[PDB]
């Protein structure tokens, strides 16, 4: 559990989606 | 206190008229009346006295002479009276004494550690005092050291200059500190811009210097040593000789000889 | 009885020297 | 309680404050030695001002540095200044200990210099203040009709 | 003053068979050498 | 009813006193009464509350009183006591045995029964009171009496391990009664207390106790805290006078405790590092040490805290203590993420409970750590960042403030970089290759000295008892 599980993650949700509105727009 | 039965109380008196060489040659006969003076250390022969002559004349005398040595600029008188009347604020803790000069000695007794760069008793009696919150924050003048110690560490020097120059209370009493501690950061400066940088112009160390012209950057640079090329100043970062002490723990040259030596010693202390 | 008490410490600490040698050199 | 406040007065030039900065020191010890080693230097420069009258008392308090830090042999050597501010009979823990290591000394310097000389003690080869103080511990055994304490100190 | 003076005596006694176990213990290996070799 | 209650628990009292009476009659044996004496604690815990306090009335009539006369009815006489016609002279257990401590060559005065009498006296009075939490003049009246009665003795080897376990109560029946009410007359009492401790650490010195000074130690640099003098502290400890020899395992962690916490404010961490650690190994695992173990974890979360590293995120979890050590972990998290907005919120919920162990002092100047410990972040993943791309990420003040803090970060040899001004960017100036430097043999010069510590200190525990299986004949 070293550096993993005690802060978790908290991100990579929400902002995983919101990369392919980058990619089929700007393209 | 004004003086009537005594020339003991009449300090008080010649401090607000000014002339604080004549203050300091009657110091020694005030002195003199304080040793005959029983209720000079406090003991257990004292319960209840809310008058003077007790607590007052020992506190009021030792306050005048504390502030006489800031106006004159002498540090070395500052650490005798402020130490002479510690003891007397408390023996542990004493809730009776308010008054407008304990909280002003205090503070600048905080700033005379940074001044010398102390940092046995700075950061020790923070702990020590009888509110840790209201007496550390509320108030400006125990505070005051401490935003600035704070902020040195912290390596912001915009709204930590600004303190020492266009503070409120650094006008009357702070203002005798305020010469070591605006030295004691521009010697760290200086020893920041040889490891930092090589080479720096003018123009932008103004600003960091707080100066107001160009050759009063350049009159500390042939008193430190700084070699000068055109339009700025060069760091060779010169070292001492050696480092430190404890002789043979990272000192001397060849220190692979004395690792070598510590291979053969504690081998043969394994049969022994 | 100052010098004594100074070297009080001596009856212990050197009758084990003489005990933890015996069978570390009986043993040999 | 810390020891800046009395020894500050020393700072100055005054009959009376030298007097009561270092008569307050040896009332209270136990508490006060802490700061006193680094005012250690400044307390045993008044022992060679010949204007300074106090010293008898002062080495009786220098003693008393070494002596509460744990070093008993400076201890013994600033205790031989206080002359008769120096108490036998107290039987205190500072008498019971610089007196009985002044006999540790007193054997020190007579095995050693017995070889060249037997009469060391006559003369002025060996201390004459450890000599004073062996001898009153010789008549202090006399009045309790004891012949082997105080003949067998003297062997 | 007698008793306290056989108390002193008394280490030096201890310190006899102490120096001399730590010499023999080093020259017991010696003996060694000659024992398991010669055997 | 009440008489046969008497008889029980004296009897059992008097079985364990006369074990250690002739342990110390033959030769010299340290080592013998005081294992007894481990026990003895906690069987005496759990006695005095049966059989009320009817056990230890009777002790005092058996033997010869020197002082105890009316020091048992002062006991006694707060509690509004009932007659049931104990008064001395009824109840006799010595009936003229050598062992039962022969009355007519007692009271003829031609032998001295005091020293192993008195001295066991003052042990059973601190214990009875610990018990029934007793203050005010009760505290002070117990005081008053021991000192005269310690300077009074010639504190011999077997004698300076009886009062060892006195001064542990004596210092806290003393903080108690301030924490409980505060006078004028506590500080005063303090005064006092200061002097005897200096004056019988000298005596004790001499005969160079180790139970007795690891005692002291541990009370002289707890009240240098309270008092607020580091001078006394510093000077303390410079001499090194604390045997590490048969002092107690409990003893060692209490005072590894302590130097860690004064080494904190001297702003070197190195030392105060190992400290802290040290006395967690030394402290046992049991639940009477879960107190020391709580408050010895807290100290160590926030001295890493304080040297600029993140430390062992798991030691929260995987330690059962953590429903007191959640406030330290929002105060790594605050300092790692660099947010300045979290971190003033985390310290102002948690502030009341942060005055208890007074370490609130030190999470006011993690506000400076943010920072610190931010731009060591920042400064691994990006070699060459340029002067605008950070105060993007810490939402910082201005240009100007950025570029100061850095130099102040490698005077310690952290960041270990250069800032170019001219360039517009900071470059590190770790190019790391250190497998050719000199640095890691002198690390490696101190491993050696720390296997080869262990092997003499083996050879020293395991043959010690063996010396008595020896001498004792064997079938």
């Amino acid at each position: 559990e070293n550096w993993d599980d005690v802060e978790v993650d908290d991100d990579f949700t929400n902002e995983l989606k919101a990369e392919l509105d980058r990619y089929k727009r700007e393209n | 206190m004004p003086s009537l039965a005594e020339l003991t109380k009449s300090l008080s008196i010649a401090f607000e008229n000014g002339d604080y060489a004549a203050c300091e040659k009657l110091l020694p006969p005030i002195k003199i009346e304080l040793i005959k003076n029983n209720l000079l250390i406090p003991d257990l022969s004292i319960q209840n006295d809310i008058y003077l002559n007790d607590l007052m004349i020992t506190k009021r005398i030792l306050e005048v002479g504390a502030l006489a040595s800031i106006q004159t600029f002498n540090f070395d008188s500052f650490e005798n009276y402020f130490n002479q009347l510690k003891p007397y604020y408390f023996s542990n803790n004493h809730k009776l004494s308010e008054s407008d000069k304990k909280s002003k000695l205090i503070s600048l007794y905080l700033l005379n550690l940074l001044s010398q760069n102390n940092t046995t008793k700075f950061h020790s009696e923070l702990q020590y005092l009888d509110k840790h919150i209201k007496n550390l924050e509320d108030d400006s003048l125990l505070s005051y050291p401490i935003k600035l110690d704070r902020w040195l560490m912290e390596g912001s020097y915009q709204k930590a200059w600004d303190l020492l120059q266009s503070g409120s209370q650094n006008i009357s009493e702070f203002d005798s500190f305020t010469d070591i501690l605006k030295s004691a950061i521009r010697d760290e400066i200086a020893k920041n811009t040889e490891l930092s940088y090589d080479f720096l112009p003018l123009s932008n160390i103004k600003a960091l210097l707080f100066f107001n012209n160009e050759k009063e950057t350049e009159k500390f640079a042939l008193e430190r040593n700084w070699p000068i090329v055109n339009s700025k100043v060069y760091f060779n970062n010169q070292s001492k000789e050696k480092a430190d002490y404890e002789d043979e723990m990272m000192h001397e040259e060849d220190q692979k000889t004395n690792i070598i030596e510590k291979a053969m010693d504690y081998a043969i202390s394994i049969e022994n | 009885e100052q010098k004594i008490q100074e070297t009080e410490l001596k009856i212990r600490s050197k009758t084990e020297n003489v005990r933890r040698l015996e069978a570390q050199r009986n043993a040999l | 309680t810390t020891a800046a406040p009395l020894l500050a007065l020393l700072r100055e030039n005054q009959d009376s404050v030298k007097t009561y900065a270092l008569e307050s020191i040896n009332n209270v010890v136990d508490q006060l030695w802490s700061e006193i080693s680094n005012e250690l230097p400044d307390i045993e420069a008044l022992y060679d001002d010949d204007t300074f009258s106090d010293r008898e008392m002062a080495a009786l308090i220098a003693s008393k540095v070494y002596y509460n830090l744990g070093e008993y042999e400076s201890a013994v050597k600033y205790a031989l200044a206080a002359k008769d501010r120096f108490d036998i009979d107290e039987k205190s823990q500072f008498v019971e200990t610089i007196v009985s290591k002044s006999i540790e000394m007193y054997v020190q310097e007579a095995s050693k210099q017995y070889t060249k000389d037997e009469q060391f003690y006559t003369k002025d080869i060996i201390d004459p203040k450890l000599t004073s103080i062996f001898e009153r511990m010789i008549e202090k055994c006399l009045k309790a009709s004891e012949l082997k304490l105080a003949l067998g100190i003297a062997l | 003053y007698f008793k306290l003076k056989k108390l002193e005596k008394e280490y030096e006694l201890l310190t006899l068979q102490e120096d001399y176990i730590k010499d023999e213990q080093r020259h017991l290996k010696r003996e060694l050498k000659r024992a398991q070799e010669e055997v | 009813l009440h008489h046969s209650e008497k008889k029980y628990a004296e009897e059992d009292q008097v079985q364990e006193l006369l074990k250690v009476l002739n342990e110390i009659s033959k030769t010299t044996l340290t080592l013998d009464p005081r294992y007894i004496w481990r026990s003895l604690k906690d069987l005496s815990s759990l006695r005095n509350q049966e059989l009320l306090n009817a056990e230890t009335l009777c002790f005092t009539v058996n033997v010869l009183y020197p002082d105890s006369s009316s020091f048992k009815k002062n006991l006694l006489k707060f509690i509004t006591s009932n007659h049931k016609s104990s008064v001395p002279g009824s109840a006799e257990l010595r009936n003229s045995y050598p062992a039962s401590f022969y009355s007519v060559n007692t009271e003829k005065k031609t032998i001295e029964v005091t020293a192993e009498i008195n001295c066991f006296m003052h042990l059973l009075v601190q214990l009875f009171l610990w018990d029934s939490k007793e203050l005010e003049q009760l505290v002070e009246f117990n005081r008053k009496v021991v000192i005269p009665n310690l300077l009074c003795y010639y504190n011999l080897r077997s004698l300076n391990l009886i009062n060892a376990k006195l001064w542990f109560y004596i210092y806290l029946s003393h903080e108690t009664l301030a924490r409980s009410s505060e006078e004028i007359n506590s500080d005063n009492q303090n005064i006092i207390l200061r002097s005897t401790m200096m004056k019988f650490l000298k005596i004790a010195s001499l005969k160079h106790d180790n139970e007795t000074k690891a005692m002291l130690i541990n009370l002289i640099l707890r009240d240098f805290l309270n008092n607020g003098e580091v001078d006394s502290a510093s000077d303390f400890i410079s001499k090194l006078e604390y045997p590490h020899t048969d002092v107690s395992s409990s003893l060692e962690a209490r005072y590894f405790f302590y130097l860690s916490k004064i080494n904190a404010i001297q702003l070197d961490y190195s030392t105060a590092n190992e400290y802290i650690i040290a006395a967690i190994r030394k402290a046992p695992h049991n639940s009477k040490s879960l107190g020391f173990l709580q408050q010895s974890n807290k100290l160590h979360c926030c001295i890493q805290l304080l040297m600029g590293d993140i430390p062992e995120l798991s030691f929260f979890h995987q330690s059962n203590m953590q429903k007191s050590l959640l406030p330290y972990y929002h105060l790594t998290k605050a300092v790692k993420l660099g947010d300045l907005k979290k971190f003033t919120s985390t310290i102002t919920k948690y502030k009341q409970l942060l005055l208890k162990d007074d370490t609130y002092q030190l999470c006011v100047r993690l506000r400076s750590n943010v920072i610190k410990t931010g731009i060591r972040i920042i400064s691994l993943t990006y070699k060459k960042i340029s002067l605008r791309d950070i105060c993007l990420k810490l939402n910082l003040d201005s240009e100007q403030t950025v570029e100061y803090m850095v130099s102040r970060a490698i005077r310690d040899g952290v960041i270990e970089a250069k800032i170019n001004h001219e360039d517009g960017f900071i470059e590190t100036t770790e190019l790391l290759n250190i497998y050719d430097s000199e640095d890691p043999q002198q690390v490696f010069d101190e491993r050696i000295k720390f296997a080869n510590q262990l092997h003499d200190e083996y050879l020293v525990s395991m043959r010690y008892p063996e010396d008595k299986k020896t001498q004792q004949n064997e079938k």
